[PDB]
């Protein structure tokens, strides 16, 4: 039996990037994990443990609003459902 | 100014790159919110951690994949 980890990249660039890249970037999948729960359980994880702070996150420059209630998208290249080493974690389809 | 001990800047002067990487740490504004919820949330003993991330669902991305469920309707 084994567990396969991975690295995800949720919106990080130039904030926070580093921090909860080796903090929280390393999730098991392979054992059943999907791409859509993948998306609610990074957004789960960051969620948990920095918001509960919100006094230096709000004039950091985030609103930390828009983590919470929007979702982001999982793709590997251009936009399929793929597990890799490194996978990206971003918006890309329009919003309603 | 505000601070005297404790934490350091690490590197300021530098014309010739030999390295590239290695200016003095990680982060600058974020190690407040990272160190003290992410450390104030840590119930489990080990006190030497080398890695960060090993488990994070079990119920949530088993279940999903098991028995699907609709939504809405």
């Amino acid at each position: 039996q084994g567990y396969k980890s991975v690295n995800i990249t949720f919106e990080l660039d130039e904030r926070i990037d580093k921090v909860l890249n080796e903090k929280c970037s390393a999730y098991t999948v392979e054992l059943g994990t999907e791409v859509n729960e993948f998306a609610c359980v990074v957004a789960d994880a960051v969620i948990k443990t920095l918001q509960p702070v919100s006094e230096l996150l709000t004039p950091l420059g985030i609103d930390l609003d828009e983590w919470s209630m929007a979702t982001y998208y999982l793709f590997d290249e251009s936009g399929e459902f793929k597990l890799a080493s490194h996978m990206y974690c971003s918006f890309y389809p329009p919003d309603e | 100014r505000n601070s005297s001990r404790n934490s350091t800047p690490g590197s300021s002067r530098g014309t010739s790159p030999a390295r590239m990487a290695g200016n003095g740490g990680d982060a600058a504004l974020a190690l407040l919110l990272l160190d003290r919820l992410n450390q104030l949330e840590s119930k489990m003993s080990g006190k030497g951690q080398q890695q960060q991330g090993q488990t994070v669902t079990k119920k949530s991305a088993a279940e999903a994949s098991k028995k699907p469920r609709q939504k809405r309707t």
